[PDB]
C-alpha cells in the first residue's frame, strides 16, 4: 500500500517541492548533519586501513572530501525527510478538520466521578 | 434496466431506391452536386444524435431527393445513362476510367437538358456546413451525473508537530 | 443514402425480432418483453446475434463468413 | 584525401559489390532530405479522402467553410492536376 | 518502482497504446468505444478506491459490451423457449424467419 | 570477451530494467523483462566452463518459464477487461498467474531451487549482479499492483521463503550457496511488508542491496569462495576479516547495527494492522540466518585456522585493483540505525 | 470455402496417386530388395548417428533476420501515413540496424563455417 | 452451430500441441508445431486477420526448418520415439486427448465454469461485428501505424534484435 | 468466452505442462516454449480482432520478435552444452546442486 505515491498535484521526480521553501531549513550544526560527517569521517579512515596506509593521517585531501560530501547530501536528505513529515500532519490535520463526526470531543470526566476497579496487593 | 424503444414497422417504410450499384456509382458525383443538403442534413443529424431512431425523417427526405434526381436523370438523358452504366457494370472493379466516351456523352446530356455541372477533383470531400433548425442535443451519451472529487489541499505548510514522532527521537 | 438504408433495416429486422419474441415469451412468468441488458439508456449498435438468432442458418453464415470466404 | 582515395580504388578492384551496396544506402539516406516533391508526397497522402466528412454546424460565424462543395470556398487540389 | 519519466518530461512513450478510445489511425473507433469514455471520465481524478464503488455501473456495462455475456444468455433463453414451443407445435414461425421475407436495401 | 562487448551487455540490463520501472503499458514491461534476460545470459558466462553453461542454462529456463506466465496473465487481464495499463489487475486469476511469476523472476519459495544452483555456477562478479539488480524489476512491478494482491499467497510465499533460506543456509559450506539463501530470506522478508507498505519494502530492499554489496566486494577482495579458503584470509588482511565479521554481525539483524532496522520497521508496520503472529515466526526463523553468519565469523574472525608455507609469498604483494566504493558500503551497511527517520523521504 | 475445396481437391489427387501406385503394380518384396542402399555395400553405421552441422551459427541468426522481415512486410502500407518523415526515418533505422548486425557477425567470422 | 468451422480448427490445434507435448522425438514435435501453425493461421484467417496468420504461419515455417537441422544435428537416437513406441509417450498422448475431449463434452452440454468462466457455446459467430464501412483493412492500417505511432517500439525492437546477434556471438564463442 | 478461447486457453495450459515435465531431450522443451509463444500470439490476436483495437494490431508482432530471440537464446545454449557432453540430455546438467 502507498500512502503518498498518488498525492494530488505531486510532481514525478522533483526531490523537492516548491512548497518545501515555506520550512525552516535544517541548521549547518543539527546534529543528525554532524553524524553524517561522522559517517564520512569513519569511511576515509576505513579507506584508509583497507589499502593498507597509516590510518590517522594517510590522505587530508580525501578524508576532507568524504566528510563534505556526506554532510552535502545529508544536508538535503534532512531538508526532504522534514518537508514529507510537515506533508504528513498538514494532511492528518486537514482531514480531521474536514470529518468532524468521526473525531468527536467528548464530555471530560474528573478522577472524582470515575469508578476504577481497586486491586490488592497480598 | 428498461425497455428498449423501437419504431413500429410502419414508420419505418419509404418509397425505395432499387436502381444496383454500377447505376449509382455512374451518377455519384451528379447525385452528389445536386442532392447534397439533404444528405448533409441527415449526416449531421446521424453524427450529433449518435441513435438512428432519432433521424429517420431525414433518411426519408434523402430518400425522396434520390427519386426527384433520378425521375430527372430518366425524364431527360435515358439512353446516354443507360450506356454509361451499362459500361461501368461491365467492370468486374466498376472502373471508371475504362469509359469516358458514355461518361462524356451522357455529362453533355445533362449539361445541356438541366445545367448539371460535374464536380471537380476534391469538391466532394470537402467539409461543409449545414444550418438547420434541429436543437443541438444536450446529452446525447445519457451521462450520469459525474462524482465530486476530492476537494483539495489549502493552507500554508508548517513543521511538523514534535518532528517525526517515531519511537525515541525527538527529530 | 447506404446510411439511411442501414439504419431502416437494422431497426425492422430488430423491430421483428421483438415482436416474435413477445410471442414466444409470453409463457414463462417474469421475462419483461424488451428488456435491456444495459444500465444506459443510449443507443447500442446490434450483436449481430441478436439481428440474425431468430433466422435459418444460412443468412447466419452470410453474414458472419460471406465477405471472409469470397474470393 | 589522398589515402582515401586509394582506399576507394582498392575497394573498386577488390569488393565492387560493397561499394555499390554503400553507395546506394548513402544516397537513399541523403537524398529524400534534399528532395522538393517529399512535401508533394504528404501533401498527397493528406489529399485521400479515406472516410465521410461529416459536416459543421451553422453558427453563423464561418465564412471560411463551404455551404456547398461547388462554392470558392475550402481547400483545392488545383495543384495535384498539374502534377 | 514506477518513475514517471513519460509525465515528467511530457514524451508520451506508451501512453498512446494504452486504452481503446485514444486516436487510432483514421479515426476507426473501438467496438466499446462509448462504454470505455464513460467508464474514464466517470473514474477519473477520484483515486483508485472510490473509483471501484462509484463508477460500478459504468464498469458493469463496459464489461457486458466487452464480452457480451448477458446478451447470449437472453438469446439462448429466447430460442430455448422458441424451441420448446414448435417441439409441442404452438407456434408457428413467421414466413421472414425461413427465408421467405421480402428483403430491403 | 570484448570489454565493449561487455559494456554494451551491461548497459541493455541496466536498460530492460528501467523500461520495466519507466513503463506504463504491461507490453512495454514484457519487452523490458525479455531484454533483461536476453542480456544478463552472456554476462553469467562470461567465465566458459560447464558449471557456468549449467547455470545459465538453468537460470534461462526458469526466466523464459516466467515471462510466459506473465504474458498469459497480462492477455487474460486484456480479455476481462480491455486495459495495457498496470493498475489493479481487474481478473483474479490473472492476478494469481502474474503472482507466482514474479515470484518465479525473484526466487520467492517453492520456486526457490535456481538461486543456489546459478549463484554457485557463476563468478562473484555475476553472483553480485544476479543477486543485487535482478531484484529491482519484478519487485517494482510488484509494488505497482499491491492493492489488488492476494496477502494469502504472497504471505505464505514470503513465509516459505524466510523458512528455507534459513534451513537451506544452515547446510552450506560454500560461500556462493550461503549467499544466495541469505537472499532467499531477504526476499522474504521483503514481500512479507509488500500487501501493507511498500515503503518498507523498498527500505528493506536499499539496506539489503547495501550489505550484499559490502559482502560481496568483501569476497573479491580476499578471493575466497570456500570457508577454508576464507579462514587463510586472516593471514594476510586481517582488516578485511574484521570488516568482514562486522558486515556478518549486521547481516544477521543484531542492534546497534543498519541491518536491525529493516526488520524492526516490518515488525512495527505488521503490528500497526493485526498481524501479530507472523512478525513473531519471521524473527525467530532469522535467528537461523543468524546462526550461520556467526559460524562463518567463527571461522574465519574470531579464531585463527592454521596457513601454508606458500602465504609468505603473498605477504610481499599488494591489491592491484581498489574498489573505490567499499568503505561507504561498508558504512553503510553498519554504522546508519541512528538515521532511520530518513526513511520519511523513501514514500 | 473454395480455398478449402482447392486443397481438399489437391491433396485427394496425391492420395490416389500414391494408392494406384501401391495397389495396380506386381509387388515381390524380399530382404535384398528392401534393405538400404550404400552403392552396393552394406552401411557400417546408422543413417539415425548425430550428424554434425557445421553452418549451425548461420542457422541462429537466419531465425533474427527472418523476424526482421516481418517487421519489414507493412511497409507498402505504411508509406500512405500522413507523417512521411518519421515512416522514412524509422524504416531506414529499421534497415541500418540489420545492416549493422551483418557487419559485426561478418567481421567476427560468424559467417565462416566451423571446420 | 454454423459448421462448426472454428471449433474443428480449434480442436486440431489442441491435438497438435497434446502431439509436441507429449515429447516422442524432435522431428515429430516440429511436424506437430507445424499442423499447430498451420490450423492457427487459419483459426485467425477466419476472424479478418490474414495478414497475422499469415506471417505466423511463414515464422514458424523458417524456425521449425532450423530445428530441424539442429535435431539432426544434436538431438539424435539410434531408434527416435514416435506416439506408439513408449508407454510414457502414449500415456501423455492419450492422456492429453482423454483432457481435451471431457473438457469439450463438458463445455458443450453443460454451461458450467471450468477454471476461469463458464460457456454454453453457439458457435463464434454470435460475437461479430456487422460493420460496414471502408475502402481499407482495418488490421492492416492498425499494424501499419507501427511505423508512425510505434516508434518507440520499433526502437526497443531493433536494439533487441541487434543485440540478440551479439548475444548468439558471445554465447557460442566457446574457449 | 466461446469454444474457441478455452480451447486455446487449454493448448497454453498443455504446452505449459509440457514444458514442466521433462523427459530426456532439451529440444523438446524448447519445442514446447515456442508452443507456449504460438498459444498466446493466437489468443492475443483473436482478442484484439474481436475488439477492433486498431492500434492493438501490432503487438502480436513484437511477441513475435521476441519469441524468436528467446528461441534463438535457448538454441545457442542447446549447442554448448551438446559440445560439452555429446547430448542434449537434461540429466547432464546435475554439476550444481542445492
Ligand atoms: C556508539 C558511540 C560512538 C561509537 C561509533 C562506532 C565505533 C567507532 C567508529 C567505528 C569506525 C571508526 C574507525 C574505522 C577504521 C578502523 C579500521 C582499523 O583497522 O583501525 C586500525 C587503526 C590502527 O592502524 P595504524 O594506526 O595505521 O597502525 C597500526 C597497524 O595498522 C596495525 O593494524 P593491523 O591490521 O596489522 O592489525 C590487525 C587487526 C586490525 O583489525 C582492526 O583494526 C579492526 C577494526 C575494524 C573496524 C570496525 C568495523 C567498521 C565499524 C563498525 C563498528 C560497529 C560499532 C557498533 C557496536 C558493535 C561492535 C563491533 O586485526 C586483528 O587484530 C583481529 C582482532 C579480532 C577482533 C574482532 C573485533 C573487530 C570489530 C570491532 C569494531 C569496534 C568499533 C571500532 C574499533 C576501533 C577500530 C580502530 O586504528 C586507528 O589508529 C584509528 C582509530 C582512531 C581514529 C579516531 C581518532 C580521532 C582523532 C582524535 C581526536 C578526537 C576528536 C574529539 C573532538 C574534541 C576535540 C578534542
Ligand atoms: C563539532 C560538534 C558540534 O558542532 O555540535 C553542535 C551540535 C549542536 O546541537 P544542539 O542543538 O546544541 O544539541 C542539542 C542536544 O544535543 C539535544 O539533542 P536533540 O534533542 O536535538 O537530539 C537530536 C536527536 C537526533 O540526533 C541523531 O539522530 C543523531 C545523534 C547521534 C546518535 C548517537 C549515536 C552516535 C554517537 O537525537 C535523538 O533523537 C536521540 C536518538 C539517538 C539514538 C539513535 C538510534 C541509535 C541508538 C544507539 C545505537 O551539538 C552536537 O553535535 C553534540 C554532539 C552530537
Ligand atoms: C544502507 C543505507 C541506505 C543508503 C541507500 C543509498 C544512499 C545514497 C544514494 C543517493 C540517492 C540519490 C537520489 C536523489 C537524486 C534526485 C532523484 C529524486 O528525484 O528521486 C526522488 C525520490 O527520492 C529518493 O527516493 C530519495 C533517496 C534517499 C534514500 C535514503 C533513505 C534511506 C533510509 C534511512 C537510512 C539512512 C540513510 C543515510 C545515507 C548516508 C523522486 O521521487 P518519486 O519519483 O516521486 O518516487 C518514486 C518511488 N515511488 C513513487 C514509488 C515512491
Ligand atoms: C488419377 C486418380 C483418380 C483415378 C480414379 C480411379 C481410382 C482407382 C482407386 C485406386 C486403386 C487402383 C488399383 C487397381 C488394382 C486393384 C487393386 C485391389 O483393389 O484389388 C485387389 C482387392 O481384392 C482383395 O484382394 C480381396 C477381394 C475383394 C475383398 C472383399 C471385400 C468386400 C467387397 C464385396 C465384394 C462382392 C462383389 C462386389 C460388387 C458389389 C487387391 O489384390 P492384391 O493382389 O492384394 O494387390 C495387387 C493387385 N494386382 C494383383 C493387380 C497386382
Ligand atoms: C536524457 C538522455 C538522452 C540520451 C539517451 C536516450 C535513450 C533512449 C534512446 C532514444 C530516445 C527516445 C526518444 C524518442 C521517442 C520517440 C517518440 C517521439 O520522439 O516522437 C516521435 C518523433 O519521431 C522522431 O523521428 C524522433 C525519433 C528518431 C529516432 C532516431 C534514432 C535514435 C535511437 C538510438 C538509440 C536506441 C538504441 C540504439 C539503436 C541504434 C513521434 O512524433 P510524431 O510522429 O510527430 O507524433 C506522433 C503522434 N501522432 C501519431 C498522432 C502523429
Ligand atoms: C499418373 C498418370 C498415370 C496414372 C496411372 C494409370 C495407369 C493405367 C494403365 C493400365 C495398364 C494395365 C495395368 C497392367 C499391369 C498390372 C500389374 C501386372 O502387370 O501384373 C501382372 C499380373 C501377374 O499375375 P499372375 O500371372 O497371376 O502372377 C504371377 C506372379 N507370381 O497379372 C495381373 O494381375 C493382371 C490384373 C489386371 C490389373 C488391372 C488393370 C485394369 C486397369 C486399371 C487402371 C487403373 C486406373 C484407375
Ligand atoms: C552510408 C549508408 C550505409 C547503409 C547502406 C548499406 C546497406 C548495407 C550494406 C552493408 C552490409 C554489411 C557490410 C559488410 C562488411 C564486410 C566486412 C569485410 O570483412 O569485408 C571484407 C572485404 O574487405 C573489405 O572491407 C572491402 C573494402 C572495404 C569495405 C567496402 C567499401 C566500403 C565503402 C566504400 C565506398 C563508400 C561509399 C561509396 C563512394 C564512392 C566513391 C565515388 C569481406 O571479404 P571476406 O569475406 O572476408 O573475404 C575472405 C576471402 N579471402
Amino acid at each position: 500500500m502507498t500512502m503518498m505515491s498518488g498525492r494530488p498535484g505531486r510532481v514525478p521526480l522533483q526531490f523537492l517541492p516548491n512548497e518545501a521553501r515555506s520550512l525552516p531549513p535544517p541548521k549547518l550544526t543539527d546534529p543528525r548533519l554532524v553524524y553524517m560527517g561522522f559517517l564520512g569521517y569513519c569511511s576515509g579512515l576505513i579507506d584508509n586501513a583497507i589499502r593498507r596506509r597509516p590510518v590517522v593521517s594517510a590522505g587530508l585531501h580525501r578524508q576532507l572530501l568524504y566528510v563534505t560530501s556526506f554532510v552535502f547530501f545529508g544536508y538535503y536528505l534532512l531538508k526532504r525527510q522534514d518537508y514529507m513529515y510537515a506533508l504528513r500532519d498538514h494532511d492528518m490535520f486537514a482531514y480531521v478538520k474536514s470529518h468532524p463526526e468521526d473525531f468527536p470531543e467528548k464530555d471530560k470526566k474528573t478522577y472524582g466521578e470515575i469508578l476504577e476497579e481497586f486491586h490488592p496487593v497480598r | 434496466p428498461g425497455i428498449v424503444e423501437l419504431p413500429t414497422l410502419e414508420d419505418l417504410k419509404v418509397q425505395e431506391v432499387k436502381v444496383s450499384s454500377s447505376v449509382l456509382k455512374a451518377a455519384a458525383h451528379h447525385y452528389g452536386a445536386q442532392c447534397d443538403k439533404p444528405n448533409k442534413e441527415f449526416m449531421l443529424c446521424r453524427w450529433e444524435e449518435k441513435d438512428p431512431r432519432r433521424c429517420l425523417e431525414e433518411g426519408k427526405l434523402v430518400n425522396q431527393c434520390a427519386l426527384d434526381f433520378f425521375r430527372q436523370i430518366k425524364r431527360h438523358c435515358a439512353e446516354p445513362f443507360t450506356e454509361y452504366w451499362t459500361c461501368i457494370d461491365y467492370s468486374g472493379l466498376q472502373l471508371f476510367r475504362h469509359c469516358r466516351k458514355q461518361q462524356a456523352k451522357f455529362d453533355e446530356c445533362v449539361l445541356d437538358k438541366l445545367g448539371w455541372v460535374r464536380p471537380d477533383l476534391g469538391e466532394l470531400s470537402k467539409v461543409t456546413k449545414v444550418k438547420t433548425d434541429r436543437p443541438l442535443p444536450e446529452n446525447p451519451y445519457h451521462s450520469r451525473a459525474r462524482p465530486e472529487p476530492n476537494p483539495e489541499a489549502e493552507g500554508d505548510l508548517k513543521p511538523a508537530k514534535h518532528g517525526s514522532r517515531l519511537f525515541f527521537w525527538t527529530m | 443514402l447506404f446510411q439511411a438504408e442501414k439504419d431502416r433495416r437494422v431497426l425492422q429486422m430488430l423491430r421483428e425480432n421483438l415482436e416474435e419474441e413477445a410471442i414466444i415469451m409470453k409463457d414463462v412468468p417474469d421475462w419483461k418483453v424488451g428488456e435491456s441488458v444495459f444500465h444506459t439508456t443510449r443507443w447500442v449498435t446490434p450483436m449481430m446475434g441478436e439481428l440474425y438468432g431468430l433466422r435459418t442458418n444460412e443468412e447466419i453464415l452470410s453474414a458472419t463468413y460471406g465477405f471472409i470466404w469470397y474470393t | 584525401a589522398g589515402r582515401i582515395a586509394s582506399f576507394l580504388k582498392n575497394a573498386w578492384a577488390k569488393e565492387p559489390v560493397l561499394v555499390a551496396s554503400f553507395a546506394i544506402g548513402g544516397l537513399a539516406i541523403i537524398l529524400p532530405s534534399l528532395s522538393p516533391y517529399t512535401n508533394y508526397a504528404i501533401r498527397i497522402n493528406r489529399a485521400t479522402p479515406y472516410n465521410y466528412p461529416v459536416p459543421l454546424r451553422d453558427d453563423g460565424n464561418m465564412p471560411d467553410v463551404p455551404s456547398h462543395p461547388q462554392d470558392p470556398q475550402g481547400p483545392s487540389l488545383e495543384w495535384l492536376k498539374n502534377l | 518502482p514506477f518513475f514517471d519519466v513519460q509525465k515528467r518530461l511530457g514524451l508520451d512513450l506508451d501512453r498512446w497504446m494504452t486504452i481503446q478510445s485514444a486516436e487510432q489511425p483514421h479515426k476507426i473507433p473501438g467496438r466499446c468505444h462509448a462504454f470505455e469514455k464513460e467508464w474514464i471520465e466517470c473514474a477519473h481524478g477520484i483515486g483508485g478506491i472510490r473509483a471501484e464503488k462509484e463508477c460500478k455501473i459504468e464498469f458493469d456495462d463496459f464489461v457486458e459490451c466487452l464480452l457480451r455475456q448477458k446478451t447470449m444468455k437472453r438469446l439462448s433463453a429466447i430460442k430455448r423457449q422458441r424451441d420448446k414451443l414448435i417441439k409441442e407445435g404452438k407456434y408457428t414461425p413467421p414466413p421472414h424467419h425461413l427465408g421467405k421475407e421480402d428483403p430491403r436495401p | 570477451m570484448n570489454p565493449i562487448i561487455y559494456t554494451t551487455l551491461i548497459m541493455t540490463v541496466m536498460s530492460g530494467t528501467m523500461l520495466v520501472m519507466i513503463s506504463s503499458h504491461w507490453l512495454l514491461i514484457w519487452i523490458g523483462f525479455e531484454m533483461n534476460l536476453l542480456a544478463m545470459i552472456p554476462v553469467l558466462m562470461k567465465n566458459f566452463n560447464p558449471r557456468a553453461t549449467e547455470a545459465a542454462t538453468k537460470y534461462f529456463l526458469t526466466q523464459a518459464t516466467a515471462s510466459m506466465m506473465l504474458m498469459m496473465a497480462i492477455i487474460i487481464n486484456l480479455l476481462y477487461s480491455g486495459q495495457w495499463t498496470i493498475t489493479k489487475m481487474f481478473n483474479p486469476v490473472a492476478m494469481t498467474m502474474m503472482t507466482m511469476a514474479l515470484a518465479m523472476k525473484l526466487g520467492l519459495s517453492p520456486f526457490h531451487f535456481w538461486v543456489p544452483e546459478v549463484t554457485q555456477g557463476i563468478s562473484l562478479q555475476a553472483g553480485l549482479l544476479l543477486l543485487t539488480w535482478q531484484k529491482l524489476a519484478p519487485l517494482s512491478v510488484l509494488c505497482q499492483i499491491s492493492q489488488s494482491i492476494n496477502p494469502n499467497l504472497m504471505l505464505t510465499m514470503a513465509m516459505l521463503s524466510i523458512l528455507i533460506g534459513g534451513w537451506g543456509g544452515l547446510n552450506q559450506t560454500q560461500l556462493r550457496k550461503i549467499m544466495a539463501y541469505s537472499s532467499i530470506a531477504h526476499m522474504g522478508w521483503m514481500t512479507a511488508v509488500l500487501p501493507y507498505n511498500t515503503t518498507m519494502t523498498i527500505l528493506n530492499l536499499l539496506i539489503y542491496i547495501t550489505m550484499t554489496l559490502a559482502m560481496f566486494m568483501l569476497l573479491i577482495h580476499s578471493s575466497a569462495t570456500t570457508t577454508l579458503s576464507l579462514s587463510h584470509t586472516w593471514n594476510k588482511m586481517p582488516v578485511i576479516t574484521s570488516l568482514m565479521m562486522v558486515t556478518l554481525l549486521s547481516m544477521g539483524g543484531l542492534p546497534p547495527l543498519s541491518g536491525f532496522m529493516p526488520k524492526w520497521m516490518i515488525i512495527q508496520e505488521m503490528t500497526k494492522n493485526e498481524s501479530i503472529i507472523m512478525p513473531t515466526l519471521m524473527a525467530m526463523t532469522a535467528l537461523l540466518n543468524l546462526y550461520f553468519y556467526m559460524r562463518l565469523a567463527y571461522s574465519s574472525s574470531l579464531t585463527m585456522f592454521p596457513s601454508t608455507n606458500n602465504m609468505k609469498m603473498k605477504w610481499q604483494f599488494e591489491h592491484t585493483k581498489q574498489m573505490k566504493l567499499l568503505p561507504t558500503m561498508i558504512v553503510l551497511s553498519t554504522l546508519v540505525l541512528p538515521m532511520t527517520p530518513a526513511l520519511s523521504s523513501l514514500n | 470455402m473454395n480455398i478449402m475445396l482447392t486443397l481438399l481437391t489437391n491433396v485427394t489427387l496425391a492420395s490416389l496417386l500414391v494408392l494406384i501406385a501401391f495397389w495396380l503394380p506386381q509387388l515381390n518384396a524380399y530382404s535384398e530388395k528392401t534393405s538400404p542402399y550404400e552403392c552396393g555395400f552394406d552401411p557400417m553405421g546408422s543413417a539415425r548417428l548425430p550428424f554434425s552441422m557445421k553452418f549451425f551459427l548461420v542457422a541462429i541468426t537466419f531465425l533474427l533476420f527472418d523476424l526482421e522481415i516481418a517487421l519489414l512486410l507493412p511497409l507498402p502500407w505504411a508509406s500512405q501515413t500522413n507523417n512521411l518523415k518519421t515512416m522514412l526515418t524509422m524504416a531506414l533505422f529499421l534497415l541500418i540496424l540489420l545492416a549493422a548486425s551483418l557487419a559485426y557477425e561478418w567481421t567476427q567470422k560468424g559467417l565462416e563455417w566451423a571446420e | 452451430m454454423t459448421m462448426y468451422i472454428a471449433f474443428i480448427l480449434s480442436t486440431i490445434f489442441v491435438i497438435g500441441f497434446v502431439g509436441f507435448s507429449s515429447k516422442p522425438s524432435p522431428i515429430y514435435g516440429g511436424l506437430g508445431l507445424i499442423v499447430s501453425g498451420g490450423v492457427g493461421c487459419g483459426i485467425v484467417l477466419n476472424f479478418g486477420g490474414s495478414f497475422l496468420g499469415l506471417m505466423v504461419f511463414l515464422i514458424y515455417l523458417g524456425g521449425m526448418l532450423v530445428v530441424f537441422g539442429y535435431t539432426t544435428a544434436m538431438a539424435t537416437e539410434m531408434y527416435p520415439e514416435v506416439w506408439v513406441s513408449n508407454k510414457t509417450v502414449f500415456g501423455a498422448f492419450v492422456s492429453g486427448l482423454m483432457m481435451e475431449f471431457c473438457m469439450v463434452y463438458y463445455a458443450l452440454k453443460e454451461e458450467e465454469v471450468e477454471i476461469i468462466f463458464k460457456f454454453n457455446g453457439l458457435g463464434d459467430w454470435v460475437i461479430y461485428d456487422t460493420g460496414d464501412s471502408g475502402f481499407f483493412s482495418e488490421e492492416a492500417m492498425g499494424i501499419a501505424a507501427l511505423y508512425s505511432y510505434g516508434t518507440w517500439l520499433v526502437i526497443v525492437t531493433g536494439w533487441s534484435l541487434l543485440i540478440g546477434v551479439v548475444v548468439i556471438m558471445e554465447i557460442t564463442r566457446g574457449n | 468466452m466461446p469454444l474457441v478461447y478455452m480451447n486455446i486457453i487449454m493448448a497454453f495450459a498443455i504446452a505449459l505442462a509440457g514444458l514442466l515435465m521433462y523427459r530426456s531431450h532439451l529440444m523438446s522443451s524448447l519445442l514446447c516454449l515456442e508452443g507456449m509463444m504460438l498459444s498466446l500470439f493466437i489468443m492475443s490476436t483473436l482478442i484484439i480482432l474481436n475488439t477492433h483495437f486498431t492500434l492493438a494490431n501490432m503487438m502480436p508482432i513484437i511477441l513475435l520478435v521476441f519469441a524468436a530471440c528467446e528461441a534463438a537464446l535457448g538454441l545457442s545454449l542447446l549447442v554448448m552444452v551438446s559440445n560439452t557432453y555429446g547430448t542434449d540430455y537434461v540429466q547432464n546438467l546435475n554439476l550444481l546442486q542445492c
